[PDB]
């Protein structure tokens, strides 16, 4: 029991790390999937 | 081990401060960013 909560605390700290990493990739375009959808959005409006 | 680790870290903290050699007009100019800001970097990105 004295060790169970230590894993829980790291889980919260580690959870924010992954979320911060994924979101950061979007702001700069590292996530290639997001860029492909984004360029589609721009093309439709200009064509529209 | 503790003594050396503390001593090593203390020296490692001195590299961060910029020496006069850090700046050199010929080697690199901080003002070339203007060329990337004067109607060059259109979006709020860091690709150019």
């Amino acid at each position: 029991l004295t060790l169970l909560n230590q894993e829980m605390q790291n889980l919260g700290i580690e959870f924010k790390k992954y979320m911060s990493a994924q979101i950061n990739d979007v702001v700069i375009g590292n996530d290639r999937e997001f860029d492909q959808d984004f360029t589609k959005l721009k093309a439709r409006m200009v064509a529209r | 081990t503790k003594a050396l680790v503390n001593e090593a870290r203390t020296e490692c903290d001195r590299y961060v401060r910029e020496s006069p050699r850090f700046y050199d007009e010929g080697t690199f100019s901080i003002y070339q960013f203007r060329q990337t800001l004067q109607q060059t970097s259109q979006g709020y990105d860091a690709q150019a």
